[PDB]
Parts: structure tokens; C-alpha cells; sequence
């Protein structure tokens, strides 16, 4: 679903179009809801797309059955990826986008404001035109793609500091000698019922990640009117296992046992400031 | 006639390059073997830094891509580009009819109709792309710094990129990002196909590497009048390869080990 755009006449020399389209995937749970912002700007020959890419991504998560007796495993979100992509030979660039830094704060928040002439600032917190990211990762961080260039964007949210009661902090590749990985266990009853109570699993992990991020793009009002970008949001799924030995439960944890991508394509159609969705694309990975 | 997607995407942290990999099997019963059109993308950044020793400037002078396998289960059967190309943007596709046939054209626009198709496309301003290598097991292209448009240089000449110094810093004996071409500043995107074939029931796996990676050259540059010197191939080979998996029987690919 797309809505019309809409329409802001924020003055003689600036106007604002704006559509929301939504591409859902059933089967992965994900959901994308782009808010695309066009802004016309009378002094300026470039148009510009203030891309904001929202929704959610479902962790994976199942709660293992409660009668697993001496092995039981679960399915955690332990990394969301987002991209947002451009074509290399198309004349449309990314940039700018939000968040830049790495960031481990229990909230991500950022606005972005357009100045008149075609100038874009990023500052933290919640100008002609301005929007905001906020979203929600305890115990996760957030971190910019090394690969983001001219053409593409990224972000990885990641597992990165887990306290499991007052022990800690855990991450996807802990490992004592002794125990494994205690990420997710109880006590060192049924495997079943040794994980650690699911209210004391971050948010992130066990139920959705709700992303908000934004990007700019650039496109040169000399050749075509119309070009595609893409949109992946994409979850890594670990395999974190509990087994008793003999003589204790002792925990595993198999980074990206299964991934699962949505990946959605939209022409731009930069004339009347519209889109259409071309294509949607599933794909999964199982270890 | 049907085709089963997978992708794969690893990065290398330490080399700050992506491989966003597409992996398409054609499952067609009118054709005697499987076949896996493998699509290479992602990045390689160009890892050019300004730093003292005497100013150096690190440099990409050529980016690696190449597949290769080893087991005789597998043989490549097709690979684009095919041909020496030195235009700035590179754009082709390989088409696939029912039958077990492929052709590709050296173009997107006016390439005709396929049942399945693929394209690649990428920019190389400056530098050049060559197939370094095609064999029934292995491809290999470098896309090689190849001349510069100054305020016109050959990727030779000694003194490429070099100023006199408009301070103090490093980075001030080197001309600004404004006269340095994405390749430089930037990276590399690279896009690049190649097929796989394998008889089918001729064993249900197979193995094959995929390389990215890059060849920094070296310029020196100092007021002793500057003076500038050139290091061709300083850091030779900065490259990540990626081992995968590929199970026929399943149409799964699964990776190995990222080095």
C-alpha cells in the first residue's frame, strides 16, 4: 500500500511532497514503512529525497518448549541490517543519512533539517523541512556499514552488551571455558526451563526491532526522470543452545544459523514527486 | 524452467570491503546440467590515506575480483565483463533461454529478450577493466588506474596527485577530494557475473572462492621545490577471500571461512 502524496506549500520557493508506502513480508514478519519526503526547492537544481525507512523486523524468536529435557535451543534476533541503495550509473547519490556515528545509547535519536539552497544538518535529539529518528536498542549498537558510499547506505544493530541478572555483559561470541556461552541461561529442572525469563532478554532479541533511519538522496535534474532504489532490512538469527553434560548446563551460540532479507524496489518518478513499487524479494539462509 | 534465489552478504572488517553476493539457480528440465549465475557486488573501499613517514599518499591503483574453484565437479561456463572494457560506465547482461543457452551483449539497452536475464553495471572512471584470466576454473579481472584528467596524466606518471603544499598537514601536498575520482576517493563498486555448471548427479557439492581485494600504489611528495617519488605495488594484494559451498541437490550456498 502507497499513499497519494500530499502536498505543503511551505512558501513562494518550497514545496513539500510526501508519500508513505508500505511492503510487508508475511512470511519473515517485516514490515517496511518508507516515508518518502520530496522537497522543491526554487533556488536549487537538484531534487531531493528525505527517505525515512521504518516499520518493524521480527526477531525470530520462539520460546523453546517448556519439556525439553536434556537439550533445548532457541532463535534469537541478534542483528538487523537496513540498506538503502541507489544505481551506479543512475545520477541520483546518497548524501547524506541518520545516524553517522556509532551509537550504543538505549534510545538512537536524531534530526535531520533541509536548509533553503539544498543544505543538510544532522544533530542528536528530537530549515525549511526537518524529520526525526528515534527508535528503542538496549543492550544493542548501532553501527554504520563501512561499505556506505556514494550509491548505498547501511546499518547493522547488533547484540552488544547483555547483562543476564547481574552478570555480564554478554555478547554473541562469549565463551568461558567452563560454561560456554551463558547469554541466555538460567543456571549453571528441563533445558526447556533453565533460559533465563523472557522479560529479562532485551527487547530486541526476543520480540521486533523497530528501525527508524533516514537518507538523502541527491538526483540531477539533467537526464532521466525516473530511478530505483532499493530497501533490504535484514535479520541474523542466532542458534543459542543449552545442554546438560553429565554435570552441568553449559550454553552454545551459532552466530547467523539463519538469516532472513527483505528486500523491496521502488522507481522514483522525480517529475511529480511519486513512487511505485516494482518488486518485493524474500530470501533466507539455514545453516 | 525455474530459478531459485539466494544471496550472501559478508563483510571484512579489517579490509573494509563488502561482497553482496547473488546466487541464482537455473533449474530447467530441458537442460542437461544445473547452473548457478553467480552476481558480484558490494564494495571495496579505496583506503586512501594521507599520512608522515615526507607527506605519502596510499592509493588504489587496481581492484581484484576473481572466482575460482578447484574440484572437477564444477567448471565455469560464461563471465562478464568478457572482454577488455575502458569506457566509465560498464553495462551488459547475460540472457539464458530454455535449453541450456546463454549469450550476453555489451549492453543493457537494445541487449533483446530472455526468458531469465541478469545485469551487471558499474563506473571505473579513470581505470580500466581486464579479464587478467579466464580459464574452465577460474576468473580473474583487475580494474586498473589508467589515466587522469588534470587542471591529462597517464596512472604513470610519478607525480600524479601531488601539490605543492597548501599547508602544513599531509594532506595538504595532495590535490583536493574535488579533482580525485570516486575510485580514489571513495572505492570501488564492483559488479560481475560468472556461471557455474555442473552435470547433473555428478556429486551433490561443490567449492569455489571468491576474491575482492585491492593493490595500493605509493606517492611521496616534500619540500626539500617539492619533490615527488612513486612506489608502484607498495601494498600488493590486500584481499579477502570468502570459500563457499554449493549444494546442487538442495540449491542452497552456504559460506565456509572469510580470510
Amino acid at each position: 500500500k502507497i499513499t497519494p502524496v500530499s502536498v505543503k506549500k511551505v512558501d513562494d520557493k518550497v514545496t513539500l511532497y510526501k508519500t508513505t508506502a508500505t511492503a510487508d513480508s508475511d512470511k519473515f514478519k517485516i514490515s517496511q514503512i518508507l516515508t518518502f519526503n520530496f522537497i522543491k526547492d526554487k533556488s536549487y537544481d537538484k531534487d531531493t529525497l528525505v527517505l525515512k525507512a521504518a516499520g518493524n523486523i521480527n526477531s525470530g524468536y520462539e520460546k523453546p518448549n517448556p519439556n525439553d529435557y536434556d537439550f533445548s535451543k532457541l532463535y534469537w534476533g541478534a542483528k538487523y541490517n537496513v540498506s538503502i541503495s541507489s544505481q551506479s550509473n543512475d545520477s541520483v547519490n546518497v548524501v547524506d543519512y541518520a545516524p553517522k556515528n556509532q551509537n550504543e545509547e538505549f534510545q538512537v535519536q536524531n534530526t535531520l533539517g533541509y536548509t533553503f539552497g539544498g543544505d543538510i544538518s544532522i544533530s542528536n535529539g528530537l530549515t525549511a523541512f526537518s524529520e526525526t529518528i528515534n527508535y528503542k536498542q538496549e543492550s544493542y549498537r548501532t553501527t554504520l556499514s563501512r561499505c556506505t558510499n556514494y550509491k548505498n547506505v547501511g546499518w547493522g544493530v547488533e547484540a552488544h552488551k547483555i547483562m543476564n541478572n547481574g552478570w555480564g555483559p554478554y555478547g554473541r561470541d562469549s565463551f568461558h571455558p567452563t560454561y560456554g556461552n551463558e547469554l541466555f541461561l538460567a543456571g549453571r529442572a528441563y533445558a526447556g526451563q533453565n533460559f533465563i525469563a523472557q522479560h529479562q532478554m532485551p527487547l530486541l532479541s526476543r520480540s521486533n526491532f523497530n528501525p527508524e533511519f533516514l537518507s538523502v538522496l541527491s538526483h540531477r535534474q539533467d537526464g532521466a526522470k525516473k530511478s530505483k532504489i532499493t530497501v533490504t532490512y535484514q535479520r541474523e538469527m542466532d542458534l543459542y543452545q543449552i545442554r546438560w553434560n553429565g554435570f552441568y548446563w553449559a550454553g552454545a551460540n551459532y552466530k547467523n544459523f539463519k538469516t532472513r532479507t527483505f528486500k523491496s524496489t521502488y522507481e522514483i518518478d522525480w517529475e511529480n514527486h511519486k513512487v511505485k513499487l516494482l518488486d518485493t524479494k524474500e530470501t533466507e539462509n539455514n545453516k | 524452467a525455474e530459478i531459485i534465489k539466494r544471496t550472501q552478504d559478508i563483510t571484512s572488517k579489517r579490509l573494509a570491503i563488502c561482497q553482496n553476493i547473488q546466487f541464482d539457480f537455473v533449474k530447467d528440465k530441458k537442460y542437461n546440467k544445473d547452473a548457478l549465475v553467480v552476481k558480484m557486488q558490494g564494495f571495496i573501499s579505496s583506503r586512501t590515506t594521507y599520512s608522515d613517514l615526507i607527506k605519502r599518499m596510499i592509493w588504489p591503483f587496481q581492484y581484484n575480483i576473481s572466482l575460482k574453484t578447484k574440484d572437477s565437479n564444477v567448471d565455469l561456463i560464461n563471465y562478464l565483463p568478457k572482454n577488455k572494457i575502458d569506457s566509465a560506465d560498464v553495462s551488459q547482461k547475460l540472457g539464458y533461454n530454455i535449453g541450456g543457452n546463454f549469450q550476453s551483449a555489451p549492453s543493457i539497452g537494445g541487449s533483446g529478450s530472455f526468458n531469465y536475464s541478469k545485469t551487471i553495471s558499474y563506473n571505473q572512471k579513470n581505470y580500466v577493466t581486464e579479464v587478467e584470466s579466464q580459464n574452465s576454473k577460474g576468473v580473474k579481472w583487475g580494474v586498473k588506474a589508467n589515466s587522469f584528467v588534470t587542471p591529462q596524466v597517464s596512472a604513470y606518471d610519478q607525480y600524479l596527485f601531488a601539490q605543492d603544499p597548501t599547508g602544513p598537514a599531509a594532506r595538504d601536498y595532495f590535490v583536493p577530494d574535488n579533482q580525485l575520482p570516486p575510485l580514489i576517493q571513495s572505492g570501488f563498486n564492483p559488479s560481475f557475473i560468472t556461471t557455474l555448471s555442473h552435470e547433473k548427479g555428478k556429486g551433490d557439492k561443490s567449492e569455489f572462492e571468491i576474491t575482492y581485494g585491492r593493490n595500493m600504489d605509493a606517492t611521496y611528495a616534500y619540500v626539500t621545490r617539492l619533490a615527488v617519488d612513486r612506489k608502484h605495488d607498495a601494498f600488493k594484494n590486500r584481499n579477502v577471500t570468502v570459500k563457499y559451498e554449493v549444494n546442487w541437490k538442495t540449491h542452497e550456498v552456504k559460506i565456509k571461512s572469510i580470510t
